[PDB]
C-alpha cells in the first residue's frame, strides 16, 4: 500500500481474496491512488 | 502496454489527472 498499490480514502466498492511474482521495494516518492509504476 | 481506444475558429481544451483517471473537456468558438 505504499509503492505497488494505493486506495484512495473515499472508497465505494469492495474488496475480495481467497487462497491460491515480484513486488516493489525501492522507489523515490509515494504514489497516488489507482496508479501504477 | 495496456490502453486502446479508437471510435469514429478558436478549439479550446482543459486536461485533467485525478484517482488514475484522466478527464478532458473541449470547447469550440468561431473567432492572440
Ligand atoms: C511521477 O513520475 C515522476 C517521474 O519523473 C516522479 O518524479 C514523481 O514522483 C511521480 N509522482 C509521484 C506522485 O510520485
Amino acid at each position: 500500500a505504499d509503492y505497488n498499490y494505493k486506495l484512495p480514502d473515499d472508497f465505494m466498492g469492495c474488496v475480495l481474496a481467497w487462497n491460491t511474482y515480484k513486488y516493489r521495494y525501492l522507489r523515490h516518492g509515494k504514489l497516488r491512488p489507482f496508479e501504477r509504476d | 502496454c495496456t490502453f486502446e481506444y479508437i471510435s469514429d475558429h478558436l478549439r479550446e481544451f482543459v486536461f485533467k489527472n485525478k484517482d488514475g483517471f484522466l478527464y478532458v473537456y473541449k470547447g469550440y468558438q468561431p473567432i492572440d
